[PDB]
DNA sequence: CATCCGTGAGTCCAG
């Protein structure tokens, strides 16, 4: 129970903490994630068989970081060490 | 008067009268 | 004797392992920043670094 | 956030801005783009403002002592060429705004943005590394602004009143609204006690169970209160499901509750809370009156008649050694003593006379800044001064500030201050050199592993025995003990265990281990806990920025290496001690210890100290030889008297430390082994920082000692 | 550019917010709207009570749960609206078991109560009750030292007669053109259950614009929106 | 950077240099202040630095003997007696005697008052002596003191560490557009100013000829005339700006050693290093938090705090292996927009106004004949365009600098100008910019009160007075206790009295604490000055009384009470402040310490000539350096990619830095980074 | 408990003048003068000069053969010229003057619609031989507009860009009169205090102060 | 336990 988390903050990092073991493998887990859709932007653009997009709704010019780190927070991801 | 020997604005000053000698 | 030679006395570190013929295995923190290598602590370990992410089986294409 | 310059940023993202001006056909191509934001075409601030987004920055500010010397900002573009900064984080940089620098690095790889946002941002380290204490908190203006509204006023206006004659009750209100609404017409101070109905904040823990019987508060359930409008305002920041807090705001409080909500709620609580108490603390910091006038700082009124009471002793004394009755050593040793008693008594005069709305007293007092002593001096007296030696001069100098220093008196003062600042240069390069020693030594220091599960620890003491009965707390307990995790059960008289084996100590389960009467708990350490490279996590235990269990690869050697070089330089042993225990120096002290325990055979000379001891267990006489301007230790003896001093008969275990100064460790190693001599060194080394008023927790001090014995000598080959 | 008029919504409060305004302007627009409210708009409101048995207040009213305190306070809290600008009265009587709420009030012609459902005073067995009302019309916040005057129980009551209940804003920077200088202006009001938020800004923002009008009418010489 | 600094600089007492000591080996002794220092060398002015101690300022009275010691005057007492009669003493010689106090009182004739009175003594030390025994008495209280340290009013009652910055930080004042004296003044002020040579003084006696804003013709009573030139515009050491303006209207009557034209921080021939402003001692919003300043916006609009500096930029044309440089108005592939601002001849014209990266001189040099690229050949006969053998090598406007273009300074080796041995035109641009306060920008009072501007408010925002009147500058509260400089209040207190005037009351008599008070300031008009020498002057007794005395506004109302406090209304709320606000006058200094010149960033730029690393320094357009020390702070966060790529492609990877730029301006992503060439280095310096 | 709709009377003098208030709402009176205040000192129109160009002179850093002044201080000194203009558009003014003798305000050739409040404020000292040839742009603005934004925009190498400061208004202050007495008597009266330039009137400037602020708070009426 | 030579003795900034 909180106040909505404002620009960098969010997703709120207590639940993003929950997720995954460390501190430091979250960091890990999610810039790889991030290497995953910026790959898959500018690949698509003449390849297939990119990794598979954003599997949430983008925010208008949203930094791959920024969708990554929304996406660890729906579980929508695997966690492997 | 504090220096009242070239032609200068009068600054007032609170004092013991110094004559010893000029700077 | 990377990480002895850049702290302290380096004339007299060099001197003693040339003759001994002293070989440095790369893992230590000043040793690895030196070599520009990713150091062994924190997201550099194997454990945090070597790390696969992908999409839960549940989550697909539209 | 932090605020970087529009011209600042340009410069920064300048390849990434020429990226998104041939992307939105601004230019045509990289040649062109790169035409336009040299020129500084209008359009590039556009261009700009989308880049930055959410694109994390990095501030550095030399000398970085520590690891919070550099933090991670959200960047915002800001009018003007200078870099805007959060008053909270000052107390990490160290900086003030005096003309002090920063340096920006910008993050450009994806991983190194990861690491900017989740490692390194502001709002994360709000805790310091090295004691767990809050840094980012309410500091001058906040403190002073929240303490005054949270001020129990007596006699202001809009106070409650009992129902008497005619009148009812006066100073009842229905809501926290109506209380707002009577402050604007005029009738109600924010500092007065009054009575209040709220319905949006939980009650005391003792109230609640009162009125519910813990049926669990509910936002929406009221309840009557006793506070001032003012205390009201201010829990509604705490928020909701933070039980009320009816006092005035010291810092010492105010510590308290943010070392309460870094503990139970989550660090974005913590965040936005705290940003939350510093809009507060500004803005009734402003209309809190806190001003300097001439009239505001008032000499004593006693003033002379306290220094002429002091002057006559002085004068007999002046006579006492013009007949020559007093030698010259003690003549001096006396007038010291004289004046440092006159000083204290014009120090009285000022607190009583002072009104505690007087806002030199009120800054003081209210933890905000500044001590008393600066006080004394600016409308009391300076005092006495320091001599180039270090003695006190047995002139003392009685003129404050406020009424002007004499002329000799300003020249004698001027010449210790200076000293002062040399030596202060001095310190803070030895300082930083003792810091890169540390640094060095443990370095390939990491956390390898989750466990080493060995059930090897050590004892600490919890508290001492009180002669009448009782328990008392030690006062070594906070950073001895407090973030240790157990390596054994701590069981009290009966058979019921209080805390288990692998259980992290915390506020209450100290509590829980104090109350039942137990006084002593094995703990694992880093001493203790052996693992082939490096420590293990279970041992090192609570993470003292974290406030959870270190994380697994968490550099704690260099961490604990910047936790002790970092307040180095506010010290008078002093920092050599800290050298010569750190580099195993045998020491200028060289006080003895009994290489065996047995009974006590002292046979003093005038003109030399010899002692022997008759050992124990049988044995030989064991005898040493003692000079005597060194002096016995006042060791605590089996009678529980610590101030006996030696004396012949007395029993002394074996190391017993027998006369005053130090040990030499290379002995205690010798005779009382390896794992004694890291116990010893790390005492001596913390009562070094304790003298100081410097807090670090045992924890860092052990990863450096640790590595002082990785190596055994080869007797034979 | 013209400035802009927005709205975040509940049932009985809501978020207000200007923007562009020119810079300086927010706080030259705050406290001013903010003390409007609060005290420029008009209602109706409990003047004095007076309680059947009660000679002294210190004593609980025979068979009723509450002090004569906290009756007073949930009394404080009853909105009501009243036609004439001339004292009203109204009784409340009732007796036996069961709880007294503000559906109980009996109102006289013209007079209006908008919270029947407010809890009052628990009354037990054998618990009489009977109370007379004062209620007259008025703006903002008046104490119950100036209506301390049937002296047979006669009891002051602090009167609440707006029907605004508390208002506070912030001032922040919006970053029109190249300027970020411009101010934009949040104002968070909560009101009774009298009227909703949304109109009593318009009543204090008509309001005020009677006042400024006054110096306008000498010359309506120059201003560009 | 200003007069005072100058003199200040030609009294420096180094022990530093050839046959001198090293930093290193001063121990603490030679750094402290010394018992011989009296009247001598001064106690306070001092490098605050590694250098402290070793480094200070001779003091006023004092002169050098043919031996190479330091005397100093001291008035001579023959039994009791004062005497006119003025001997200098060596430090050892004044051992051998006894010294009394300046302030010991005096006889009308010259007679001691108390018989036993305070006396310096050798090796320090202080005690009391009949009056039969005292040798010699200080010429003057303020004796002990230097130059820089006697114009710090109420010096007794700021500690010998804000003094020590207070003196220290004089010397770093920047010359305003026009300069006002200061209201509350030591005296000093004057003989500075005229010593220092940075004002015009007349020789001889006479009458103003003729003056023009050019120059002062002086008519001598002999018949002979004498001409000064003035100063103006001129570009100091420091980029500040030395112009000097004419005192004295036409026909007036001029005596000797009178100043006729003062310079840069000068009024009327007095130190004028600030501004007078209005001071209000309250906490506000937090937004002068931490020893920052907020300003009115009246400060920028009236140029109250505003400076001129001037830049010099050079460049030249030199014989080389490939033909000569020339300076020309041709540069290759530029168009006639950005050579707008150029003559004939190349270089930019007087009054133009240039911003950074705008050209200046354009100069072209031939370009080596090597095979052009294959790739760039091609796109030559496509085209059909020769390329040119003359390489852009012209000079544009470095990062950060602008202004106006105020001379053109041409040296060619063709109109036989001597130029070294290769050069064959030199060409000298100087620009002026009109810099106006900031935030950032450093601020200081004479008592250490130093700090950078936090707030720049709008003039309506501000805290102001009952009449209207609005604040200049808002100064924090919890400062002032801690750094014990309480002479900013004494000079506050007293600025308001210099400022609204006073009037001490003569009826039932002269009062009793303004008893002392010489006649002349029993009364004083709006916008007086006044001195409170150093160890002498106003007494917080006559400070109070005269808060009493201040006289009414325009309006009749008094504004400040007799605790020397005001009422304030917040300009933002609109409510009054709760609490008496301290509120007066204080002197203020803009020192040199602009953001404008210490802001600055770098993508990427030039590199290091061995290593490959950055180079460093906003004159080379360098990077920061990520040292030792911040290495370790990385490590202590685990941030290991972090760590990594500033120490890699940051910095002096060769291949790397490269692909970086490419994969951001692609939009991909960062690439794995490589060897450090500077290890590589290392390899082959142990080889 | 009683209602009242307010006055405004004024108290005069030729430069400034007193606005009584009254009767308004108890604790009102504070923020509301402040209100007025804050919209006269910052958005109140005017008039002033914005360029300037003189003969022989081509950057604002240096000196008139035979003007004891430079024109630094020659630009400082017109900062406190006093203009009001009634062309919106910009205007040109023109200041021609040799020999021996003193330039004023006075000497200042205003256009039609154009008019020079302060004839007597001092220029330049023009010794013997001394020429001044000057040219003056006057526009129509508010508040303060620094010079800075003239010379990106074309201006010729001539031009010398001044700071504008358009704010006809002087000192602005007020006073309230609370009658707090326990009764229905409760009030708070108003005394606003006005002072301008002599460029407009006391009154004008607090009429064009509540055009703007009337404009302002009828955008709090409008429905959604 | 005391001498003689060699090696240590804060950062960033500007310049
Ligand atoms: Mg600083
Ligand atoms: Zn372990």
């Amino acid at each position: 129970g909180y106040d909505t988390p404002l620009g960098i903050t969010n997703p709120p990092i207590d639940e993003l903490l929950d997720r995954v073991s460390s501190k430091y493998a979250l960091v890990i887990y999610a810039a790889k994630r991030a290497r995953q859709i910026n790959d898959y932007y500018n690949q698509l653009g003449e390849g297939i068989l990119e990794y598979v997009g954003p599997l949430v709704e983008p925010g208008l010019q949203e930094k791959p970081l920024s969708i990554a780190l929304r996406e660890i927070h729906a579980d929508l991801l695997e966690h492997t060490e | 008067s504090n220096n009242s020997v070239p032609g200068a604005p009068n600054r007032v000053s609170f004092a013991k009268l110094r004559e010893p000698l000029e700077v | 004797w990377l990480s002895a030679a850049s702290f302290q006395e380096t004339t007299r570190v060099l001197t003693d392992a040339a003759i001994n013929c002293r070989s440095d295995k790369l893992n230590g923190l000043k040793e690895n920043v030196i070599i520009g290598k990713l150091i062994p602590a924190g997201t550099g370990i194997n454990r945090y670094r070597n790390i696969a992410v992908q999409p839960t089986e549940e989550a697909r294409a539209a | 956030q932090c605020g970087l310059p529009k011209l600042m940023a340009l410069e920064l993202f300048k390849p990434f801005v020429m990226k998104r001006l041939v992307d939105l056909n601004h230019a045509q191509n990289i040649k062109s783009a790169k035409r336009m934001v040299e020129r500084q075409r209008p359009q590039v601030w556009d261009v700009l403002e989308e880049v930055i987004a959410e694109h994390p920055v990095l501030l550095n500010r030399a000398p970085t002592l520590h690891r919070l010397g550099i933090q991670a900002f959200e960047p915002m573009l800001v009018e003007g060429k200078a870099i805007q900064l959060h008053p909270l984080v000052c107390e990490a940089f160290n900086a003030d705004f005096d003309g002090d620098q920063m340096a920006v690095h910008l993050p450009l790889s994806a991983e190194a943005q990861a690491e900017a946002r989740i490692l390194m941002l502001s709002s994360n380290n709000i805790l310091s590394p090295a004691s767990g204490r809050p840094l980012a908190m309410p500091r001058l203006d906040m403190v002073t602004g929240l303490y005054y509204l949270t001020t129990e006023v007596p006699g202001d206006t809009g106070e409650y009143q009992p129902a008497s004659g005619d009148h009812p009750e006066t100073g009842v209100y229905s809501s926290p609204a109506e209380a707002i609404m009577a402050a604007d017409r005029g009738v109600l101070s924010v500092r007065a006690k009054i009575k209040v109905r709220l319905t949006q904040l939980r009650p005391p823990v003792e109230i609640e169970a009162e009125l519910f019987g813990h049926s669990g508060w509910q936002p929406g359930d009221a309840w009557m209160a006793e506070t001032t409008l003012g205390r009201v305002m201010f829990n509604e920041l705490l928020p909701l499901g933070y039980p009320f807090v009816n006092k005035q705001m010291h810092k010492k409080v105010q510590a308290a509750i943010i070392n309460d909500l870094a503990e139970r709620y989550p660090m974005i609580v913590v965040a936005q809370t705290v940003d939350k108490l510093k809009d507060a603390g500004f803005y009734w910091a402003t209309r809190s009156g806190v001003t300097v006038s001439m009239a505001d700082v008032l000499v004593p009124p006693r003033k002379k008649e306290i220094l002429d009471h002091y002057e006559e002793r002085a004068d007999k004394v002046e006579k006492q050694f013009q007949r020559g009755a007093l030698n010259h050593d003690e003549r001096n040793e006396a007038l010291v003593e004289i004046w440092k008693e006159a000083t204290d008594e014009v120090g009285q005069a000022l607190r009583e006379h002072y009104p505690d709305d007087n806002p030199i007293i009120t800054i003081v007092d209210s933890g905000a800044t500044g001590n008393f002593t600066q006080t004394r001096t600016l409308a009391g007296m300076k005092g006495l001064v320091t001599n180039p030696k270090g003695e006190f001069i047995p002139r003392p100098v009685k003129s404050s500030f406020r009424e002007g220093l004499t002329v000799l008196e300003y020249f004698i003062n001027t010449h210790g201050a200076r000293k002062g600042l040399a030596d202060t240069a001095l310190r803070t390069a030895d300082s930083g050199y003792l810091t890169r020693r540390l640094v060095d030594v443990s370095q390939d220091v990491i956390v390898r592993e989750h466990d080493c599960q060995t059930e090897r620890g050590i004892v600490v003491e919890l508290a001492e025995r009180a002669p009448d009965g009782t328990l008392i707390r030690d006062p070594y307990i906070e950073t001895s003990a407090y973030a240790r995790t157990l390596g054994t059960d701590a069981v009290d008289e009966a058979g019921n265990v209080i805390v288990e084996r692998g259980q992290d100590l915390g506020d209450p389960e100290i509590d829980a281990l104090l109350a039942a009467g137990i006084t002593q708990v094995k703990v694992r350490s880093v001493l203790t806990c052996a693992t082939s490279t490096g420590v293990c996590a279970t041992c090192y235990g609570r993470s003292m920025a974290t406030g959870k269990l270190v994380d697994i690869g968490e550099a704690v050697g260099i961490v604990a290496a910047q936790s002790i070089g970092e307040p180095g330089t506010q010290l008078t042993g002093g920092l050599p001690r800290v050298q010569e225990l750190f580099e195993a120096r045998v020491p200028r002290g060289k006080a003895p210890i009994a290489d065996v325990t047995g009974r006590v055979r002292l046979e003093d000379g005038e003109r030399f100290y010899k002692i022997t001891i008759v050992p124990d267990d049988g044995g030989e006489e064991v005898v040493y030889d003692k000079i005597s301007k060194r002096q016995r230790l006042r060791v605590f003896k089996h009678e529980d008297g610590s101030e006996r001093v030696l004396s012949d008969g007395d029993h002394v275990e074996v190391g017993q430390q027998l006369m005053e100064g130090s040990a030499d460790p290379h002995e205690v190693l010798r005779v009382q082994g390896p794992r004694e001599v890291q116990i010893h060194l790390v005492r001596e080394v913390q009562e070094v920082y304790r003298a100081q008023g410097v807090s670090i927790h045992d924890k860092h001090i052990e990863v450096i000692v640790r590595q002082m014995l990785r190596r055994v000598t080869i007797i034979d080959s | 550019r013209p400035t802009l008029s927005e709205d975040v919504l509940t049932d009985n409060r809501s978020q207000f917010v200007i923007e562009p305004l020119e810079p300086g302007f927010g706080y030259t627009l705050g406290n001013s709207l903010r003390r409007t409210l609060l005290s420029s708009i008009p209602g109706a409101a409990v003047t004095s009570i007076r309680i059947d048995g009660v000679l002294h207040e210190f004593t609980t009213v025979p068979g009723v749960k509450e002090d004569v305190t906290e009756i007073i306070l949930n009394l404080k809290s009853l909105v009501v609206s009243s036609e004439e600008d001339e004292p009203v009265t109204m009784y409340l009587r009732k007796q036996g078991p069961g709880e007294v709420t503000a559906g109980d009030i009996v109102p006289p012609a013209g007079v209006t109560v908008h919270n029947p459902g407010m809890h009052i005073a628990t009354l037990n067995d054998k618990g009489k009750l009977e109370v007379e009302l004062v209620v007259e019309r008025g703006r903002g916040y008046v104490p119950a030292v100036q209506n301390r005057a049937a002296e047979i129980g006669r009891i002051p009551v602090d009167s609440i007669y707006s029907p605004v209940l508390k208002v506070t804003y912030k001032v922040d920077a919006t970053r029109v053109e190249q300027r970020t200088d411009f101010d934009k202006l949040i104002l968070d009001v909560e009101t009774k259950n009298s009227i909703s938020p949304r109109d009593a800004l318009a009543s204090a923002g008509k309001t005020l614009v009677e006042l400024f009008g006054l110096a306008r009418e000498l010359n309506v010489e120059a201003e560009g929106i | 950077n200003n007069p005072l600094s100058g003199l200040t600089h030609k009294r420096r007492l180094s022990a530093l240099g050839p046959g001198g000591l090293s930093r290193e080996r001063a121990g603490l002794e030679v750094r402290d202040v010394h018992p011989s220092h009296y009247g001598r060398m001064c106690p306070i002015e001092t490098p605050e630095g590694p250098n402290i101690g070793l480094i200070g300022s001779l003091s006023v009275y004092a002169r050098v003997n043919p031996f190479g010691f330091i005397e100093t005057p001291y008035r001579k007492v023959v039994d009791g007696v004062v005497s006119d009669e003025i001997v200098y003493l060596t430090a050892d010689e004044e051992d051998r005697h006894v010294v009394a106090q300046a302030n010991s009182p005096i006889d009308a004739d010259g007679r001691f008052v108390e018989p036993r009175v305070l006396v310096r003594r050798k090796a320090g030390e202080v005690e009391y002596v009949p009056s039969s025994e005292v040798d010699y008495m200080d010429v003057s209280p303020r004796q002990m003191v230097s130059v820089a340290t006697a114009m710090i009013p109420f010096l007794e009652h700021d500690d010998a560490n804000r003094a020590l910055m207070g003196a220290n930080m004089q010397r770093q004042a920047v010359p305003l557009v026009r300069s006002e004296a200061p209201l509350v003044g030591t005296g000093m002020e004057l003989r500075a100013a005229i010593d220092a040579g940075d004002v015009v003084v007349a020789e001889e006696s006479g009458v103003i000829e003729e003056v023009s804003a050019d120059y002062i013709t002086v008519m001598h009573d002999n018949g002979t005339r004498r001409t000064y030139r003035m100063r103006k515009f001129a570009r100091s050491n420091h980029g500040t700006c030395a112009n000097q303006c004419p005192i004295v209207d036409a026909g007036d009557r001029v005596e000797a050693g009178q100043v006729i034209a003062d310079g840069p921080c000068t009024d009327d021939g007095e130190m004028a290093l600030g501004k007078n402003l209005l001071v209000a001692i309250m906490p506000w919003e937090g937004h002068n938090y931490e020893d920052a300043i907020i300003l009115s916006n009246r400060l920028v609009e009236e140029d109250v705090l505003t400076s001129i500096h001037i830049e010099e930029h050079e460049i030249d044309a030199r014989d080389t292996k490939l033909g000569a440089e020339e300076i020309t108005r041709d540069i290759p592939n530029i168009s006639d927009e950005v050579l707008a601002d150029l003559d004939e001849r190349g270089i930019v014209r007087i009054g133009a106004e240039v911003r950074d990266g705008d050209i200046l001189v354009g100069k072209v040099t031939p370009k080596g004949e090597t095979e052009l690229t294959p790739e760039e050949r091609l796109l030559r006969a496509i085209f059909g365009e020769k390329a040119r053998e003359v390489r852009d090598t012209s000079l544009k406007v470095p990062h950060g600098e602008s202004g106006k273009v105020i001379g053109i300074r041409v040296f060619s080796r063709e109109d036989e100008d001597e130029l070294p041995a290769g050069v064959n035109e030199l060409v000298r641009v100087y620009v002026a910019q009109k810099r106006k306060i900031s935030d950032g920008d450093k601020l200081a009072g004479r008592h250490g009160n130093k700090g950078v501007i936090g707030k720049i408010l709008p003039v309506e925002d501000m805290p102001f007075l009952a009449d209207g009147t609005p604040v200049d500058i808002i100064l924090n509260t919890h400062g002032v206790p801690r750094r014990m400089n309480i002479g900013q209040i004494l000079e506050t207190h007293l600025g308001w009295c210099a400022h609204s005037g006073w009037k001490v009351d003569a009826a039932k008599g002269v009062p009793d604490w303004a008893a002392r008070l010489p006649d002349e300031l029993l009364e004083a008009q709006p916008n007086a000055i006044v001195s409170t020498p150093v160890f002498d002057g106003a007494q917080e007794a006559e400070l109070q009384g005269l808060l009493s005395c201040t006289l009414p506004n325009r309006d009749g109302d008094v504004l400040v009470d007799a605790d020397g406090k005001a009422m304030l209304f917040d300009g933002r709320s609109g409510e009054p402040f709760p609490y008496p606000v301290t509120v007066g006058y204080m002197y203020i200094m803009k020192l040199h310490h602009l953001v404008d010149d210490k802001i600055h960033a770098r993508s990427t730029g030039p590199y290091s000539m061995i290593t490959q690393q950055p180079l460093g320094g906003k004159a080379q357009f360098g990077g920061q350096r990520f040292g030792e020390m911040e290495c370790w702070a990385m490590q202590a966060y685990g941030a290991a990619y972090t760590l990594q790529e500033l120490l890699t492609i940051k910095s002096d990877d060769t291949v790397g830095r490269v692909k970086v730029y490419e994969a951001i301006v692609k939009g991909e992503n960062i690439p794995e980074p490589g060897i450090p060439e500077s290890f590589k280095v290392l390899l082959k310096e142990l080889q």
